């Protein structure tokens, strides 16, 4: 459960991201594929090489979705309803993978936000990404 | 995998009573039922929309026999699972694109199925030994992923 | 989310357990300790040998709680309030152990309920036990 | 753990610039703040109820130097982590009763502290090399559990 402090913290950190949101999404994906190679099994159609437009493209879509979640942080389940249906019934990615991409997003943020990534903010962002994950996997069975 | 000779014997003695054909279909079928997202790899098999459809599907039953027959061979070589499953590991990574978490889930479903089949004979120590086996098989099947 | 079918299946399976609830709880713990030895680090004051009084007593408490949860399936966060509090703020067992004990409970139920442990019912129990774990860890942070 | 030669160079190069004391204390404090249940092992350290309290506790800072100093010594023995950490593994199991999952969570926290501190120099390949190292250290600390 996010507390108001958590929400505050996420809105601030994500705001400093701004227009780079898509760029970070892409770097997180690339970090995930190199660090946790089993995650490539979920993108067998993608060119996964460094600089891949497919990767950059998909990174932008992930980032835009997170941007929407932060805006609708009090009502994420209806806000992400199309995504959660799509993940549960079409994509069917294994749920452990969500934890991996989340760790990688956190690493990406930390590498870009020296000043804003304090322990408190790190804790809120971890809870935030865990809630998103939980929403995205809520309709799997 | 490190099992004791008393664990190895307990494993082999029970397995001799298993009809791998029956058990294989039941294990694969339950996997698809309990954990619906695994159905993604089996679209070519036809209808898997309900439990009855899954458990009745002849391709699921046939596939389960292959998987468990391959598991059964691996029990003869507990000391070198890596070697026995090397080709299969590469196949599951490079051709089938199967997330190795699925091997773990299947392992756990198999243990439930053995417990169901054998009842009180599937004692805590026997279960412990099969948990080591199933983890060993999953790690061996994941070893060539890259 | 538990469906009405899930709730019916769980209620039926647990009813069959009936008066053996405590015996089954102790068995599940013993299965857990021998299959997943890291779980013993949560009980360093216990005598863990087969048939110990502490394991038998703890298994009955565990089982009683699950029985209460079944009876309050539609109202679990409230029914399990004291237990969520206790685990989150005093015991603090890592969340990963709840799936280990859940597996062991399912194995135990399988070993005791031949006619009832159908694939559909297996699925319902697994969902139910994941829901209970979720509630028990819901106040960890 | 097997690291390729460029991985070993990357790992050693970044580490030569790390101040263990400081990094140690941050990694352990962030652990205690992000995953508060890990606070159970350190009741004797004092009040750990707010981030500020945790990050400025001298007993957290000290233990964090101890932990990362041992980790440091392991970097020098990447080809035999199991041996190097066997006595510590036994201690953590038999005396401290720490669940090995905690070693995994500390490793990931450490990765985020390295990224925070080194910025763009903590590249995706460098991260990947450190992820192998932290998993190998966690597996070594967990190996003697029984
Ligand atoms: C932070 C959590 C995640 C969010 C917010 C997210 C969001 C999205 C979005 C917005 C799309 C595009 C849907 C569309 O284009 O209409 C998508 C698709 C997809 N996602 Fe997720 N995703 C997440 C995690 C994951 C993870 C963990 C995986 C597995 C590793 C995954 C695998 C996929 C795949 C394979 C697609 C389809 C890509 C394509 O073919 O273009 N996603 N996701
Ligand atoms: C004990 C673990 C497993 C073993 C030993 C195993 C073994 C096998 C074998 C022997 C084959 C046939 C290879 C060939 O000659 O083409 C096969 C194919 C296959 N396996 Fe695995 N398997 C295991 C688990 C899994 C699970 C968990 C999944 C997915 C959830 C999976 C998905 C597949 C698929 C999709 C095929 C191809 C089927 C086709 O021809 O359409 N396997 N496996
Ligand atoms: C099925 C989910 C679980 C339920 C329903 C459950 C329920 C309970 C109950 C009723 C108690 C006794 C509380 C009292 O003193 O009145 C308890 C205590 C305890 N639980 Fe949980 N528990 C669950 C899972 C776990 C897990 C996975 C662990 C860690 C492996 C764990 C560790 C403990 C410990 C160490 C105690 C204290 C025992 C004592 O000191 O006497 N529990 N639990
Ligand atoms: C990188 C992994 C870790 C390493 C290398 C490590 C290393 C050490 C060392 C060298 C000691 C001193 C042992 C002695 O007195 O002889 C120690 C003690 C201890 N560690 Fe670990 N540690 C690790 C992770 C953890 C974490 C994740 C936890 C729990 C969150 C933990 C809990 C403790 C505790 C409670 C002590 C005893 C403290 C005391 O007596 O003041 N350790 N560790």
């Amino acid at each position: 459960m996010l507390s108001p402090a958590d929400k505050t913290n996420v809105k601030a950190a994500w705001g400093k991201v701004g227009a780079h949101a898509g760029e970070y999404g892409a770097e997180a994906l690339e970090r995930m594929f190199l660090s946790f190679p089993t995650t490539k099994t979920a993108f067998p159609h993608f060119d996964l090489s460094h600089g891949s437009a497919q990767v950059k493209g998909h990174g932008k879509k992930v980032a835009d979705a997170l941007t929407n979640a932060v805006a609708h942080v009090d009502d994420m389940p209806n806000a992400l309803s199309a995504l959660s249906d799509l993940h549960a019934h079409k994509l069917r990615v294994d749920p452990v993978n969500f934890k991996l991409l989340s760790h990688c997003l956190l690493v990406t943020l930390a590498a870009h936000l020296p000043a804003e990534f304090t322990p408190a903010v790190h804790a809120s962002l971890d809870k935030f990404l865990a809630s998103v994950s939980t929403v995205l996997t809520s309709k799997y069975r | 995998v490190h099992l004791t000779p008393e664990e190895k014997s307990a494993v082999t003695a029970l397995w001799g009573k298993v009809n791998v054909d029956e058990v294989g279909g039941e294990a694969l079928g339950r996997l698809l039922v309990v954990y619906p997202w695994t159905q993604r790899f089996f679209e070519s098999f036809g209808d898997l929309s309900t439990p009855d459809a899954v458990m009745g599907n002849p391709k699921v039953k046939a596939h389960g026999k292959k998987v468990l027959g391959a598991f059964s061979d691996g029990l003869a070589h507990l000391d070198n699972l890596k070697g026995t499953f090397a080709t299969l590991s590469e196949l599951h990574c490079d051709k089938l694109h199967v997330d190795p978490e699925n091997f773990r889930l299947l392992g756990n479903v198999l243990v439930c199925v053995l417990a169901h089949h054998f009842g009180k004979e599937f004692t805590p120590p026997v279960q412990a030994a099969y948990q080591k086996v199933v983890a060993g098989v999953a790690n061996a099947l994941a070893h060539k992923y890259h």
